[PDB]
RNA sequence: GCGAUGAUCUACCCAUGGGUGGGUACAAAUGGCAGUCUGACAAGU
């Protein structure tokens, strides 16, 4: 994060942040601290393009896909690692996966929380549908039509 | 030998194994997790003084197990001792592995590596119950298979009936024994060659270890236990044999 | 009165040192489950009921790397538990069989509360039946001598010295037909002055100990009166407090 | 030109870079092997250079059996991309240094710049590399070493054995242990409680003698003179009116001649006695378990004998694999009656033997065998 | 998938050839028939190689021996019919399991040392 | 309508009852071994 975060924020080369963070991800795919740091930069990055096209004009969804895409892979990774972080019989397996589910939907939950605010909860929600977890989904429904 | 004899242990030459003495010698290991004999054995048992407690010895049988045959038949040196790590090539089971595995103790440690399946859960079971072994249950000419598992043994066993014993003992041994380390095997003759006879197979196993570098200090064939077998002693020089 | 029952002593010291026996062979019983599945808890930690807590805490390697011990174990060997849960080389259990050995630790925990309350228990009926053999030489100590010695009565009958020597009459008896000397402590060596003395004042504080014992015990086997409240103990264990303490003032050396 | 070399560890793997290549001609002589021995060496011969270490011991279990069949794992293609610079493909390929010539093709097919040896100077590298162990990591490498190996061996070698949850018979045993002792304990606790009470009650002490019952008696009369007869027909719903006992016990506590006792030995004794009813308690729960842990373990040897006593064979024997190892008249050791004992043990060895060298076994054979003794039987 | 619990399976020509070694070792008194006394055998360490019948109902009653086999390094086969081999063995009753021991003063000793040969190279 | 998936063999009285007798694992015994040390000095100045 350090290394990513000075290249980025002294010289700005986001080339050279993505590879960082690519490598990075590519040897602790475990990590969701470094999951949910390079969604922050990817968001960061997406925003202040934005803003320069803003100025850009005034002067004279690929972007939340791309955040979503990254948001897809880090669920699936990490219930693959949190499965493999012991890996039994029907029961135990059952729980374990109900155990696992939750942590995954927790750090989901820590994602909404970061956070086209409505598109993308909206998406984090698709991809989540796609008992009290889903009392607390449709919760996150009616407030975002609050929203 | 019954029920309900009494002994006197004593400390033997190597250091590990006792006699246990009385109108008949008897050889013993201090047996590391008391209260189960593995094959099958008597056992003797002291009581030691806190509240005292019950310590376990168990009794050796050199017409099952090569080693203890080495032993009685008087090795000057054996390179297994009580505080060293040993690479068991050919454990087939508890039956010696169990007994070398007292002798090396709980500083020691000791790799078993046995091929076929059976005998592996045999073995898989015995050293759930001992912790100074670890278990293999692969091929044993295949040290770079196995290479994760081992880190620089000071001893090699060969128990192996294999006619490659010189070449797979040779293997292992550049790959994981020390320097200046002992490597003990134990030669079939029968196995190795059936149709030219023992002194000629022994001879003929020797020079292969003199060719891979090993340096044979002493030879014992053991006769009264088993036919037509041998235990020969070297050393892993590396460095200068003459 | 309704509260001396030296009969309900000697059985509750009975029952203590079986529950004590049986109590240890179940640990070690449950210790042999679990290390069958957990082969690194049992050189971990020795105490049986930190072993039954941490059984009903977690169940499994993850449930150990994941929940927290604090109240069990330090934070240390909280880790290093954690640590060796995290590499095991025991294997995984069946529902039915942690249901049972769950169910065994709990056994444990039992029946460490109920040693434990049965102590406090015996240790309220000492000082509701011989207050002032209490305040001297303890309630463990005293309910020994009178369930050695059988009835109240019986113990203080017998003079002194027997009081003394009441525990260690083989070696006793074995001297006195062999010709050697006699033992000195007898069962008085677990007494609280007896465990503050070091070496012949261990003798000395023994002889002058199990004198006031014996002054105590004729008192309250015998009087018809009596206060319960000790007041006969508590002088005894002033004057043996005295003499020790003197006795440890007076050195041997040279200065 | 042996530019780095890879080592692989229980605890992940590194990659060292050679300062110095020994020289290659001179490579059986005495100074050049006891360079290797000696540490002052072996410095100026290797330095570290990356270390990664595993992330589980899941992880390190799937990446070793990898390195075992000697495919190139994620970690180990990750580690060798961030260490390697990537020269040019025709001239002047690296040079790794590796311990198995079956792993060098596939680091090639995967990275085309890489040229891995293992000849006998590597062996040396590699195996100076092993020597020094722990010392060259310069403080690097958490998790003890031996540790690693023993549960990483432990769990490879179960993995390539194929081992089983049902076969596991050691519950079998221990249950069996526990509730030999179970039975004893509670025999003499309830032979504690029951004189300890019948110090207060002894008709009651002489009347009923099973001792669950007695327990559960001593848990409801509280005194012996506190019992009208609402709790007489208390005592109805408990164990029977129809006997008689009730009325029994409550004419002898209406004339009972016990000594009264105290309120805190009324108190202990019915703490005494709840724990004596909970171990009853705990031991039928242990019988059953035992029933059905013996028809998943050992069905047809159940199926021939019993639960029980089946599994005072296996704890005689010392394992089902002992038990069905043994001859079929050592299992005796372990006129008519004495001949059909023989044919029982002959049996009952042949459905050890199916039991324990089956998979999944079964009570049809089981059924088959017991069915055979019985008409064995009809014959004497 | 893996391989059948009998194996190994012995070819025609082999199983011939041990058929006559297993009838000229039961007319010369070296073989011991039975699983007990097979079992005997392989612990009083006696035994020259054992022949095991594959196709006994069921399979596990003799499948305990293959265990000792390869514990004390002894070779043994699986003929496919234990008719057979009570037939060549000279039984008036099937037979599942044999056992041709050691001698060494034997008359067919190199007869069992070439079927013995062809076994370990079975194997 | 047998058998290697195993045939055969491993103390005294009263014409398949009771009465003598010996041997191995567990319990009870206020049954036995089995008898409760010495007795005027000691320490300081």
């Amino acid at each position: 994060i350090s290394c990513a975060k000075y290249e980025y924020e002294v010289h700005a080369n986001f080339k050279s942040c993505r590879n960082i963070f690519q490598n990075g991800l590519r040897f602790n795919p475990d990590v969701p601290k470094l999951w949910y740091e390079y969604v922050k930069f990817e968001l960061n990055f997406i925003t202040k393009l934005i803003n320069r096209r803003k100025v850009m004009g005034l002067i004279n969804a690929l972007r939340g896909d791309i955040a979503l895409t990254i948001f897809d892979v880090c669920m699936k990774t990490l219930g693959k690692h949190y499965i493999n972080k012991h890996k039994s019989d029907s029961k135990m397996n059952i729980e374990l996966n109900k155990e696992t589910l939750n942590y995954l939907f927790s750090e989901s939950l820590r994602y909404i929380k970061l956070f086209e605010r409505d598109y993308l909860i909206n998406h984090v929600l698709q991809f989540w549908k796609n008992p009290e977890l889903y009392l607390k989904t449709v919760m996150i429904d009616i407030t975002l039509n609050i929203r | 030998a019954r029920g309900g004899a009494k002994v006197v242990i004593e400390p033997h030459r190597h250091a590990g194994v006792y006699i246990a003495r009385g109108k008949e010698d008897l050889l013993v290991t201090k047996n590391m997790a008391p209260g189960e004999s593995v094959y099958g054995e008597k056992r003797i048992s002291v009581e030691e003084p806190v509240p005292p407690t019950k310590v376990e010895y168990r009794v050796w049988n050199p017409f099952r197990s090569k080693l203890a045959a080495g032993i009685m038949g008087g090795l000057d040196e054996l390179f297994i001792a009580p505080g060293k790590k040993v690479l068991y090539l050919g454990a087939a089971s508890g039956t010696s592995v169990s007994h070398v595995s007292d002798v090396v103790g709980p500083e020691g440690v000791v790799y078993a590596v046995e091929f076929s399946h059976r005998p592996g859960r045999e073995l898989i079971s015995m050293a759930k119950k001992r912790p100074n072994i670890i278990p293999i249950i692969e091929d044993a000419r295949h040290p770079q298979k196995y290479r994760m598992l081992i880190g620089m043994v000071d001893c090699v066993f060969a128990d192996v009936a294999q006619p490659d014993q010189a070449r797979i003992i040779a293997l292992n041994s550049h790959m994981f024994l020390k320097d200046q380390g002992g490597v003990v095997i134990s030669i079939k003759a029968n196995c190795i060659d059936s149709t030219v006879d023992a002194e000629t197979v022994f001879a003929r196993e020797v020079q292969k270890l003199r060719e891979e570098r090993i340096k044979p200090l002493e030879q014992l064939t053991l006769e009264p236990y088993e036919r037509d077998h041998c235990i020969v002693v070297g050393r892993y020089m590396r460095s200068g044999l003459k | 009165s309704a509260d001396k029952v030296d009969v309900m002593i000697i059985q509750a010291i009975a029952l203590l040192d079986d529950l004590d026996k049986e109590l240890n062979t179940y640990a070690m019983r449950c210790k042999e489950w679990y290390g069958w599945h957990f082969p690194e808890l049992a050189k971990i930690v020795t105490d049986s009921v930190a072993y039954a807590r941490i059984i009903l805490t977690m169940g499994i390697r993850s449930k150990a790397s994941e929940t927290d011990l604090s109240e069990i174990l330090p934070e240390e060997i909280e880790e290093r538990v954690k640590t060796a849960a995290e590499v095991s080389m025991g294997t995984e259990i069946t529902q039915t069989d942690l249901d049972n050995i769950n169910a065994l630790a709990e056994q444990i925990v039992e029946f460490a509360a109920y040693r434990e309350q049965l102590s406090n228990y015996l240790s309220a009926r000492m000082k509701a039946i011989a207050p002032n053999l209490t305040q001297l030489v303890g309630e463990l100590v005293g309910a020994r001598l009178i369930a050695h010695s059988g009835s109240l009565i019986s113990l203080a009958k017998s003079p002194a010295s027997t009081i003394q020597i009441l525990g260690a009459e083989k070696a006793l008896f074995r001297a006195l037909k062999t010709k050697h000397d006699t033992p000195k402590y007898g069962l008085l060596y677990h007494a609280s002055l007896v465990g503050q003395a070091t070496g012949k004042n261990k003798g000395k504080i023994a002889r002058v100990l199990a004198a006031k014992a014996a002054v105590s015990l004729r008192y309250d086997a015998l009087a018809e009166d009596r206060d319960d409240s000790g007041d006969i103990g508590l002088e005894s264990r002033a004057k043996v407090e005295n003499r020790l303490s003197q006795l440890e003032g007076r050195d041997l050396r040279t200065t | 030109p042996i530019e780095y070399l890879l080592f692989e560890e229980p605890t992940g793997y590194a990659v060292f870079k050679v300062k110095l290549q020994q020289d290659d001609i001179g490579s059986r002589l005495k100074e050049v092997q006891e360079q290797i021995n000696d540490f002052g060496a072996f410095t100026k011969l290797i330095e570290l250079v990356s270390f990664a270490p595993f992330k589980g011991a899941a992880e390190a279990l799937e990446n070793a059996n990898d390195i075992s069949e000697g495919l190139v794992s994620e970690s180990l293609k990750a580690i060798l991309d961030l260490n390697l610079p990537k020269a040019s493909s025709k001239k002047k390929n690296i040079t790794l240094a590796i311990s198995d010539k079956n792993l060098g093709p596939s680091i090639k097919e995967e990275f085309p710049y890489v040229d891995c040896i293992s000849n006998e100077l590597a062996q040396d590298l590699i195996r100076g590399v092993r020597l020094h162990g722990e010392k060259l990591f310069k403080g690097l490498q958490s998790g003890d070493l031996e540790r690693a190996q023993l549960g990483l061996g432990h769990a490879y070698s179960r993995a390539k054995v194929k081992f089983s949850v049902q076969k596991n018979d050691n519950h079998i045993i221990q249950a069996i242990a526990l509730l030999d002792q179970l039975d004893k304990d509670i025999n003499t606790f309830a032979m504690r409680v029951k004189e300890w009470y019948g110090w207060h009650f002894p008709e009651l002490a002489k009347l009923v003698p099973d001792n669950y019952t007695f327990a559960k008696l001593v848990l409801f009369i509280k005194d012996k003179a506190s019992l009208n007869d609402d709790s007489l027909h208390d005592l109805a719903a408990l164990l029977n009116e129809d006997s008689g006992i009730a009325q029994r016990v409550i004419d002898n506590a209406r004339i009972s001649m016990g000594q009264d006792i105290s309120e805190t030995d009324m108190e202990n004794v019915c703490v005494f006695a709840q724990r004596v009813a909970s171990l009853a308690d705990y031991r039928r729960q242990l019988y059953d378990y035992l029933c059905e842990k013996m028809h998943t373990v050992a069905p047809n040897l159940s199926e021939l004998i019993g639960e029980v006593i089946g599994a005072r064979l296996i704890s005689h024997a010392g394992s089902l694999t002992n038990l069905s190892k043994q001859a079929a008249s050592t299992v005796q050791i372990l006129k008519n009656k004495g001949r059909i004992s023989r044919y029982l043990a002959n049996k009952c060895s042949m459905a050890s033997r199916i039991d324990n060298y089956s998979e999944e076994p079964s009570n049809v054979f089981g059924s088959v065998l017991k069915k055979q003794v019985e008409q064995r039987l009809e014959f004497y | 998938a893996p391989n059948p619990k009998a194996f190994p399976l012995a070819d025609a020509a082999l199983t011939q050839q041990i058929l006559d070694v297993v009838q000229q070792a039961a007319n010369l008194r070296q073989l011991k028939k039975g699983a007990n006394e097979a079992t005997k055998t392989l612990n009083r360490g006696i035994s020259e190689f054992i022949i095991m019948a594959a196709d006994c109902e069921p399979i596990e009653i003799l499948l305990h021996l293959p265990l000792l086999c390869e514990d004390k390094n002894v070779p043994y086969v699986f003929v496919p019919s234990r008719v057979a081999l009570g037939r060549a063995c000279g039984v008036s009753r099937p037979v599942i399991a044999a056992s041709i021991t050691t001698n060494d003063a034997s008359a067919i000793k190199t007869q069992i040392y070439a079927v013995k040969d062809k076994i370990e190279t079975l194997l």
